[PDB]
């Protein structure tokens, strides 16, 4: 997963 | 960031965070007007908080600064997280400071190993969720490259390295995407993807920046 908020 | 530790108000001071009414990735500030990030953080809105330190708190010293131009790598691939890279021009110049600085961009690509710092306001449990208020930071060393593509086979590209810690409990996490890798004093990463967080065997795997100086700096000189 990407580590963005939230994950993609 | 999970495992980390409080990084200390402003001590990252290229530590950005990318805020759309919530913290959602980092970046870093490689001059006054351009932030570097994650292709997967990019979206409308941005706005650019600088100088952060509590993000939920004004505290002083910070900037927010509206990004003004959001530009992903025009080959990241969503898919693979290849060429996870943004650059993000703010629409003015932040001010900068020892609060608000730059961090230069490598002029090589860093060596397994190397301690690079990593930060961001990410998640700081592996199971679960916690926002931290204020910066966290985690010193984690870049892995070689048989360990990352033995930790995430058919993954990595060139364009990625991991690091961190296999043992697990160290790691960024989510929210911290966009943030910086930093080595030697230079932007070598962008968080950008793993599975799951300070997992044992799973390593954080980031951008790997020093593929992408020149097109950074094209693209800056052209913006
Ligand atoms: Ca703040």
């Amino acid at each position: 997963c990407t580590k963005s908020i939230p994950p993609c | 960031i999970v495992g980390g530790y409080t990084c200390g108000a402003n001590t990252v001071p290229y530590q950005v965070s990318l805020n759309s009414g919530y913290h959602f990735c980092g970046g870093s500030l490689i001059n006054s007007q351009w932030v570097v990030s994650a292709a997967h953080c990019y979206k409308s809105g941005i706005q650019v908080r600088l100088g952060e330190d509590n993000i939920n708190v004004v505290e002083g010293n910070e900037q927010f600064i509206s990004a003004s131009k959001s530009i992903v790598h025009p080959s990241y691939n969503s898919n693979t997280l290849n060429n996870d890279i943004m650059l993000i021009k703010l629409k003015s110049a932040a001010s900068l400071n020892s609060r608000v600085a730059s961090i230069s961009l490598p002029t090589s690509c860093a060596s397994a190993g190397t301690q690079c710092l990593i930060s961001g306001w990410g998640n700081t449990k592996s199971s679960g969720t916690s926002y931290p208020d204020v910066l966290k930071c985690l010193k984690a060393p870049i892995l070689s490259d048989s360990s990352c593509k033995s930790a995430y086979p058919g993954q990595i590209t060139s364009n990625m390295f991991c690091a961190g810690y296999l043992e697990g409990g160290k790691d960024s996490c989510q929210g911290d995407s966009g943030g910086p890798v930093v080595c030697s004093g230079k932007l070598q990463g962008i968080v950008s993807w793993g599975s799951g967080c300070a997992q044992k065997n799973k390593p954080g795997v980031y951008t790997k920046v020093c593929n992408y100086v020149s097109w950074i700096k094209q693209t800056i000189a052209s913006n």
